[PDB]
RNA sequence: UAUCGAGAGGU
DNA sequence: CACTCTACCGATAAGCAGAGCTACCTCTCGAT
DNA sequence: GCTCTGCTTATCGGTAGAGTG
């Protein structure tokens, strides 16, 4: 019902600075938690590492849900969100 | 995680109704009926049952957990209980409301003066909006001093073809003066809170409806107290002077009062009840029950405490830079926080702040163990809480903590994947450093911690320019994340080199200055 | 923990006594009102089952789950062990027994008869085809809701639902 | 003590929109408090022995629907407040419009 | 739709000047041999003059300036100003593709001049600062971004790409996707707390500051004080 | 006592001993007790007769 | 501003607040709709199944 | 009483779950943690229909916590017994007390003072029963009740019946 | 419309709106010696079809409390007429972007 | 490890 | 058909009371 | 102790209409 279809999403398809922020603490979190990583782990294993690893790779397994005004929402995974 | 395990879903606030506590209502939350003013059992140490202090109430004590939901006093909210009147009073924050709802309906059976067949009041119940449908209302009634019996053949209304009175405020009293029938004598009798309460009850639902009121929410008739809901001992808590001496709260105090007051108002009129007086112990219930909500009532002197300052009402808890809601809801004091001098560093990065070393084994940020950060936090574990790089605390999967200032077998500590070491602060720990007053978001920028020596903190030189920092006395405060997410938050949006450019004027906000200034022309 | 459908019911200032349950007088308290709504807000009529409905529905239900679980390649006891904990496997093989020696229409096509013939509350739809009964004198007498309806048919609704009833 | 993070600190972190900076500092740092509702009447009437497994608005008479919330013990206080001077503030975990 | 950090002041090239001087920078004759192309700055030189449906796009490129400054001058800016903060520097991005390619020389270029037109038509369509085919999200688009359009415009017509900055195909295609790629990065994010931004931006600089001026006359506006000074 | 609030306060004061020189400055000092609330400046300026 | 005044007459005329705001937020102590709380964060199943099937929850 | 009841169920889920059968793992998770369980509120949650697909939405991830919230929606066989409400059933045991009925997934205690009076208690008989001159209660004899009182223990349900009415008894 | 020279008396006044579905506009002779609408602060205001803010209100997916608002009174409601409910297009000089479409509703 | 005030100060 | 004579709603001020008055930080001292 | 705005009370007509010569 409020959910908005893939073909007619409008909103920007670039991960928003404030996207970024909470989707590598989130996931940094999760990581910390020994949740399952799709990255291979070298040197580098503080869980903002790992995370901002996946997120270079677009393997962050988190699906942003950005509301409308009007309640509606478009869902864009970071998978598909485009990263500077 | 320091709360308790509870099976009742967790969930956030979407909504919140607000309206009036209905008498039933009251009453049906409470505990506990509170009819005696001796707080004291009889000195005989305890609380007396049915007192002030009602063991039902709640529990503010460290060693008697709450009889009435068996928590100690960490997780007991606090149990309302009610107090009976013996004559219903006003409420002091509604009387202007009453006023004009008195000048709105007739005072006899409570039909709303005008009916939906006068064609501008029709358009006055359209309004969506309840307080505005209600002056709309207000402005129309007013001026009609005649319940009318007939409709504008004789189709009636309902009405009772009573004259309505001129209403007055006079301080806490209502005075109503009708025109007896050209120009004759005038009486004007008091309106009672008790004669409005009954004329409020007979307004219809209808009518009730019209006036911007709810009924299940907001009845123009709860707007009248004969119940009062009595505040848990969270809400009025005792201090303790010297030790072996305490004191209570002056909202304790006010209930002893109007308690103390609503007896005597039982004592007159079964007996000796000389009038004159009625209306002197009457007149005084309501003060107490007003200046215990409203002691900044204009016109009249303020209740005060024996030792001769005003009581603080309720009101006054709530109100101001001081009060619950900017003091305690807008703003707060915060743990994991820290001040001190400030000084500059030509040998530190522009994102770096220097941490003396007192304070980076004072703050803590509580790391998870992880397979890959075990060996090194066993090692801070080993180090303890007054050697750095070491740590303060162990926390358990189940949250309770391990004190590493008195455990002397810190070495045969294991831990556990999923515990949480809180560690020492140390080098390039995120952290949001602040100078006041905080007049643009760079008065708050995240820097990468470097501990060293010395009591002060370190700046590089270029950031003092949107800190307004010098350093001739001035102070700046750090604030130490205690998550992965809000670490992440410091250092991916605050952080000082994402704010050399701000949206104030589209240019920098940081520069060469002072020595490196001069130096490099 | 598990919830369903009906939601809000925030206080009302007036309380309500035509609450109690009362089988007889068809009060079934507020979880089981005549218009009920599905998970996507459309309204919708009371499912209440018969004994003979419940067991096809159950029966199917657990053999297509373990179809299911098989990637698409008859005893109750067997089809009980669908179930997962001992708590599941209690409850369901109690209930296929009762419903194996008091369900009348023990197939589909008898179902679907005193389906159509029955299609009136939907409380005393499955009550009539649940409680195998002689006369109307009994029929009124065990579902005291059908007094004030005045629509009969009744005997011959009993005489059919006997007569469709299998043997045993 | 711990430092007052005040009104126009407050205002940076909204500024930053760092809403879980924002939320921490001022609940896990300070003052964060659970309580319980009443899924029906919203007050923080509910009798709850956690030990027990007991929930209970008297009011109501309703053992079922009842939430928990963190919310600043501030909050908590001011609800309380409120409803020594009789106004109902009523929180309700979901919408109605 | 713009991040205040994103924006600089820069100089809108069709505003200022006369119209001769105007006519000289940006005409191209395909006609006239002295008022064409330089032949030593173009390889295909020889196959310029007297095209007429090359001359038909050189039309319509310089009829689109005309259009801008007219526009610039008799709507948005009617004093003549035409320095602004804009996003995306463009000068920056040009002298970085003239270094990157080694645009040095007194060396012919192998950009033609329908690639130029259509090259720059096509960047200032894919400016996205709102997307959505309906009618008013297409309007609402344009709008946005009419003034950056009007910059790009001015810098990147034919006569000074090819005289002037000297740039060749890879050079103007790069130069083509920095600056789209640059004007996405200058957009606003969504969640932005613009209200507060600006209630600090605004007050921040009160703080250290015959009619009335300074706080007494800011305070006059804010409060909308019925009798002024 | 009774009467704290209407009274003046401030007008007695823990004479201060940080050094000699405060101390000097401390028993020559004089108060003009308007408040805080009311700007104004008028009785904040340095008179002409203050000289 | 006039704290008291605003709370009396949101009983009396039993106001809904439906608490979009930031400050209504910041007093419960929830996670304002603003910058990185602006939006929510869901797991991506379908990005999950790319992983090995020994990852699999047991 | 049976009926078809839309029900749902709140999981959380740790992120060490985030693998590649997460959907499979929670739509297990529901059937063990709903199936047999009991509620005052809709009584005997008997079995889920179409388990297998379930459909278990997206996990909102919790801020602060890392777990994800699912709200699994489901459609389940339910039965709640009601007073007034006329069943059948099967007696389990007899005693000097009365019978113990057994009416799908619980049991039903029918006392001596909700037994007519001409049904007599014979534990010399074999098996034992309570019997009359043409009636017969036993162990595994098909009779009628009426549930007269539900009680609620959240964890099993105790309803008591009585005989001691017209039509209700041996059948 | 009806054009005054000194005032309306209220009593009069009051015959305005008794005669729907026509309606009554007053202006004070004074007020139209210069047409407000002519000077440079005052865009274009158009006023749109019925069908026009339709597809307004579904663009923003916006209820009519949403749009900024015009007063009735307003000078340039008035000369337009306006009636609440009815919604004015302004295309606007803007510094940032050279042009910009701002929309109220009419109170 | 108190509460309410007051006074003097720091940037 | 020319007069007043009073019941209306404007539009007046008109007087009033209260609401508000930067941020953070230090220390001493007296009364309850 | 000082500025502001809004809200609650008197004055001002102003008509606008029956009673009038
Ligand atoms: N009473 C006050 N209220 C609020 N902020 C204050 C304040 N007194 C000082 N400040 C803060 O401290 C700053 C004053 O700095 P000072 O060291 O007092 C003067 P400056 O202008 O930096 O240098 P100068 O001594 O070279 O003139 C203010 O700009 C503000 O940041
Ligand atoms: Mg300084
Ligand atoms: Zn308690
Ligand atoms: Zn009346
Ligand atoms: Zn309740």
């Amino acid at each position: 019902e409020l959910a908005i279809l893939k073909e007619e999403r409008t909103t920007t398809p670039y991960l928003t600075k404030y996207e970024r922020a909470r989707i590598l603490g989130t996931r940094a979190l999760q990581i910390s938690m020994n949740a399952p990583v799709l990255v291979d782990i070298e040197g580098e294993t503080d869980p903002l590492q790992i995370a901002m690893k996946e997120l270079s790779q677009r393997k962050i397994p988190l699906v942003i849900r950005r509301y409308l005004p009007d309640g509606s929402y478009e869902d864009w995974g970071c998978d598909e969100l485009i990263v500077d | 995680s320091q709360f308790p395990y509870s099976s009742a879903p967790l969930r956030s606030v979407k909504e919140v109704q607000f309206g009036l506590l209905s008498p039933e209502e009251i009453r049906a939350i409470s505990v506990v009926k509170i009819e005696y003013p001796e707080i004291m059992d009889e000195s005989r140490q305890r609380p007396r049952e049915g007192g002030l202090n009602d063991p039902k109430l709640g529990s503010i004590d460290r060693n008697f957990k709450c009889q009435t939901c068996g928590e100690g006093m960490a997780e007991c909210p606090g149990h309302f209980g009610h107090m009976e009147l013996a004559k219903p009073v006003f409420h002091i924050g509604f009387i202007p409301k009453i006023k004009k709802v008195c000048e709105c309906i007739c005072m006899n059976c409570g039909k709303l003066l005008l009916d939906e067949t006068n064609p501008t009041m029709a358009q006055a119940i359209r309004i969506r909006d309840p307080k505005k449908r209600f002056n709309a209302v207000w402005q129309l009634c007013k001026t009609k001093m005649v319940c009318e019996a007939d409709a504008p053949k004789v189709v009636s209304r309902g009405g009772c073809g009573n004259t309505q009175p001129v209403v007055r405020k006079d301080g806490m009293k209502l005075w109503g003066t009708w025109k007896k029938s050209r120009d004759a004598q005038p009486e004007r009798k008091l309106l009672t809170p008790g004669e409005i309460l009954n004329v409020f009850k007979h307004i219809s639902p209808e009518d009730c409806f019209r006036l911007g009121f709810n009924e299940d929410y907001a009845r123009p008739e709860w707007m009248i107290i004969t119940v009062l809901p009595v505040p848990p001992p969270q809400v009025r808590p005792s201090i303790a002077m010297d030790e072996t001496t305490q004191g209570q709260d002056d909202l304790t105090h006010k209930l002893s009062d109007i308690l103390k007051a609503n007896i005597n108002v039982q004592k007159l009129e079964m007996d000796g009840s000389p009038q004159h007086i009625i209306n002197e112990v009457e007149q005084l219930l309501q003060f107490h029950v007003a200046t215990y909500m409203d002691n900044d009532i204009a016109g009249q002197p303020q209740a005060l405490q024996k030792s001769g300052r005003p009581v603080k009402a309720i009101r006054a808890r709530l109100k101001g830079k001081e009060g619950r809601l900017r003091g305690n809801l807008m703003g707060k004091r915060v743990d994991f926080s820290a001040r001190t001098v400030i000084s500059g560093d030509p040998n530190l990065e522009l994102d770096q702040v220097g941490v003396p070393i007192s304070i980076a084994k004072t703050l803590s940020y509580p790391e998870t163990v992880t397979q890959y950060n075990i060996h090194r936090l066993t090692e801070y574990v080993r180090n303890g809480p007054n050697e750095h790089p070491g740590a303060k605390y162990v926390i358990r999967d189940n949250g309770d903590r391990i004190d590493l200032r008195y455990h002397k077998r810190a070495g045969d500590i294991v831990l556990q994947y999923g515990w949480k070491v809180e560690r020492h602060l140390m080098d390039d720990d995120p952290v949001l450093f602040n100078r006041q007053p905080s007049l643009h978001k760079m008065s708050m920028m995240a820097h990468r911690v470097k501990v060293m020596p010395y009591s002060t903190f370190r700046l590089n030189l270029s950031v003092t320019s949107p800190y307004n920092a010098d350093f001739d006395g001035d102070e700046m405060n750090l604030h130490v994340p205690q998550s992965e997410e809000t670490r992440a938050e410091l250092s991916q949006l605050c952080a000082v080199p994402l704010q050399i450019v701000s949206p104030q004027s589209n240019k920098p906000v940081m520069g060469i200055v002072q020595d490196t200034l001069c130096g490099v022309r | 923990v598990s919830t369903s459908t009906v939601g809000a019911r925030r206080r009302r200032a007036k309380q309500q006594v035509d609450d109690e349950e009362n089988a007889t007088l068809l009060r079934l308290g507020p979880e089981f009102a005549l218009k009920q709504y599905d998970h996507d807000g459309n309204e919708h009529d009371l499912i209440a089952l018969s004994l003979s409905e419940s067991r096809l529905l159950i029966r199917e239900a657990l053999k297509a789950r373990s179809r299911a679980r098989n990637g698409g390649v008859i005893d109750d006891d067997e089809l009980a062990k669908v179930t997962s904990g001992a708590v599941a496997n209690g409850v369901v093989k109690k209930t296929l027994d009762y419903l194996n020696t008091f369900a009348r229409f023990k197939d589909e096509e008898t179902c679907t008869a005193v389906d159509q013939l029955l299609h009136l509350h939907p409380f005393e739809i499955a009550q009539l085809s649940s409680l195998g009964c002689e006369d109307v004198d009994e029929a009124i007498t065990l579902i005291p809701s059908l007094a004030a309806k005045k629509e009969v048919n009744l005997q011959r609704i009993l005489d059919e639902l006997n007569r469709l009833e299998d043997p045993y | 003590g711990g430092l007052r993070f005040g009104e126009m600190e407050r205002d940076c972190m909204i500024a930053h929109g760092a809403a879980g900076f924002l939320k921490e500092r001022l609940m896990e740092a300070s003052d964060a408090f659970r309580v319980h509702v009443c899924g029906i009447c919203g007050l923080m009437s509910v009798i709850a022995n956690l030990k027990k497994n007991q929930f209970e608005c008297r009011s109501c008479k309703n053992k079922t629907n009842i939430y928990q919330l963190h919310i600043p013990y501030a909050a908590k206080l001011l609800f309380q407040e409120l409803m020594a001077m009789n106004i109902a503030p009523r929180l309700y975990t979901e919408r109605s419009g | 739709g713009l991040d205040g950090t994103q924006v600089e002041r820069q100089t809108i090239d069709t505003i200022p000047g006369s119209d001769k001087a105007f006519h000289k920078r940006y005409y191209v004759d395909l006609m006239d041999e002295k008022n064409s192309i330089k032949p030593d700055v173009i390889e295909y030189a020889a196959d310029i003059l007297g095209d007429v449906e090359l001359q038909k796009e050189l039309n319509s490129e310089y009829e689109q300036l005309v259009s801008d400054r007219k526009f610039l001058r008799e709507i948005v800016f009617v004093n003549g100003d035409h320095n602004w903060p804009l996003p995306v520097n463009l000068r920056r991005i040009i002298q970085n593709a003239q270094q990157i390619f080694h645009l040095d020389r007194a060396k012919a270029s192998d950009l033609t001049i329908p690639e130029i037109i259509h090259g720059v038509r096509d960047l200032c369509k894919k400016l996205f600062v709102l997307r959505g085919e309906n009618e008013l999200i297409k309007e609402a688009q344009q709008n946005a971004t009419s003034l950056f359009q009007c910059l790009v415009r001015a810098r990147l017509a034919t006569r000074r790409i090819l005289e002037e900055f000297r740039l060749n195909r890879d050079a103007f295609e790069w130069v083509l996707g920095t600056i789209e790629a640059q004007f996405q990065r200058s957009l606003v994010h969504p969640g932005e707390m613009v209200g507060v931004i600006a209630a600090q931006s605004i007050g921040e600089p009160a703080t250290q500051m015959n009619v009335t001026l300074g706080v007494p006359r800011l305070k006059e506006i804010l409060n909308v004080a019925k009798n002024i000074k | 006592q009774k009467k704290a609030m209407s009274s003046r306060a401030g007008v007695s004061q823990v004479l201060n001993r940080y050094t000699y020189s405060s101390t000097l400055s401390h028993l020559r000092r004089t108060n003009t007790p308007i408040g805080r609330d009311g700007k104004l400046a008028k009785p904040r300026q340095l008179h002409n007769t203050h000289w | 501003e006039e704290t008291v005044e605003i709370l009396f007459e949101a009983g009396a005329a039993a106001e809904l607040d439906d608490c979009r705001g930031v400050s209504e937020n910041v007093m419960l102590g929830q996670l304002a709709p603003m910058g990185t709380g602006a939006f929510d964060v869901m797991i991506d199943e379908k990005l999950l199944t790319s992983l090995p099937a020994d990852y699999a929850p047991t | 009483m049976f009926f078809l009841k839309d029900l749902s169920l709140i999981l959380t889920l740790h992120p060490s779950y985030f693998g590649p059968q997460m959907n499979q793992y929670l739509r297990e998770k529901l059937l063990t943690d709903v199936e047999g369980t009991c509620t005052g509120q809709f009584g005997y949650i008997v079995t889920v229909l179409d388990g297998m697909n379930i459909d278990v939405g997206k996990g909102r991830i919790i801020p602060g916590s890392g777990s994800a919230e699912f709200e699994v929606k489901y459609r389940a066989v339910v039965w709640k017994p009601f007073k007034g409400e006329v069943v059948d059933a099967i007696v389990s045991n007899v005693s000097p007390i009365g019978f113990f009925a057994d009416v799908g997934p619980l049991n039903v205690f029918v006392s001596t003072r909700l037994i007519p009076d001409n049904l007599v208690y014979n534990p010399s008989n074999s098996p034992p029963a309570y019997m009359s001159n043409d009636e017969l209660i036993t162990k595994g004899s098909k009779v009628r009740l009426k549930v007269v009182g539900t009680r609620t223990d959240v964890n099993e349900i105790y309803a008591i019946g009585s005989i001691k009415e017209d039509f209700l008894g041996a059948i | 419309i009806f054009i005054y020279q000194n005032n309306i008396t209220p009593s009069a006044n009051k015959m305005i709106p008794t005669v729907s579905p026509a309606i009554i506009e007053t202006f004070q002779e004074s007020d139209l010696v210069v047409n407000i609408t002519h000077h440079e602060l005052v865009p274009k205001h158009i006023r749109l079809s019925d069908g026009e803010k339709s597809q307004l209100l579904q663009r923003y997916k916006l209820k009519e409390s949403q749009l900024p608002r015009i007063q009735r009174e307003d000078p340039v409601a008035r000369y337009l007429g306006l009636k609440r409910g009815q919604v004015v297009k302004i295309i606007r000089r803007s510094e940032t972007s050279g042009r910009y479409a701002s929309y109220r509703i009419c109170l």
